[PDB]
């Protein structure tokens, strides 16, 4: 799974079974990283108009 | 793929089945690439 963003701590209470999550667009919100198997939420990286 | 969805839910109704929601957690994916078509669940007998 490829994708740009920045990855934070999240409080989101994932259940065992559960490891990504995904936006109204589809494309991916949150992920359990493996490994470590810890939920890393991910937050598009800031944009706006110049 | 052969998804086992699971839940258990403490009740204390004694004939049918309670009314409420109670959704199913999945339990196990399991990967046997196999045809299915009949199955039959298993009991235990009680020997005195
Ligand atoms: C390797 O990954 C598994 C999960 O696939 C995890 O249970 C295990 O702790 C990991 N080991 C190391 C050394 O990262
Ligand atoms: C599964 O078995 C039934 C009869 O045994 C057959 O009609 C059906 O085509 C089979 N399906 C597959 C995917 O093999």
């Amino acid at each position: 799974l490829t994708g740009t963003g920045v990855l934070t701590e999240s409080n989101k209470k994932f259940l065992p079974f559960q490891q990504f999550g995904r936006d109204i667009a589809d494309t991916t919100d949150a992920v359990r990283d493996p490994q470590t198997l810890e939920i890393l939420d991910i937050t598009p990286c800031s944009f706006g108009g110049v | 793929y052969f998804k086992i969805y699971s839940k258990h839910t403490p009740i204390n109704l004694v004939r049918d089945l309670p009314q409420g929601f109670s959704a199913l957690e999945p339990l196990v994916d399991l990967p046997i690439g196999i045809n299915i078509t009949r199955f039959q669940t298993l009991l235990a007998l009680h020997r005195s």
